[PDB]
């Protein structure tokens, strides 16, 4: 679980763009509040086997 | 959910957002297709299974 992606974003990425940030992404009218319905933290795994 | 009931949905406008505005449904599970992207898509028949 070392290994992760973004899978969501307010807007994709230009060029050699490189973003770190763990800010909770929001898909509706739900403040992202740090955690919920139709919203999001913006990391995922693999978990390679 | 022996005998689950089918409607076939067809010849109609499709509101999916109404289906997420309600705090309601305790979960929302979508495949092959993002739910916001929903309300911009059309389709030759919609399938709904109960």
């Amino acid at each position: 679980y070392n290994y992760l992606y973004r899978l969501f974003r307010k807007s994709n990425l230009k060029p050699f763009e490189r973003d770190i940030s763990t800010e909770i992404y929001q898909a509706g009218s739900t403040p992202c509040n740090g955690v919920g319905f139709n919203c999001y933290f913006p990391l995922q795994s693999y978990g390679f086997q | 959910v022996y005998a689950w009931n089918r409607k076939r949905i067809s010849n109609c406008v499709a509101d999916y957002s109404v289906l997420y505005n309600s705090a309601s449904f305790s979960t929302f599970k979508c495949y092959g297709v993002s739910p916001t992207k929903l309300n911009d898509l059309c389709f030759t028949n919609v399938y709904a299974d109960s």
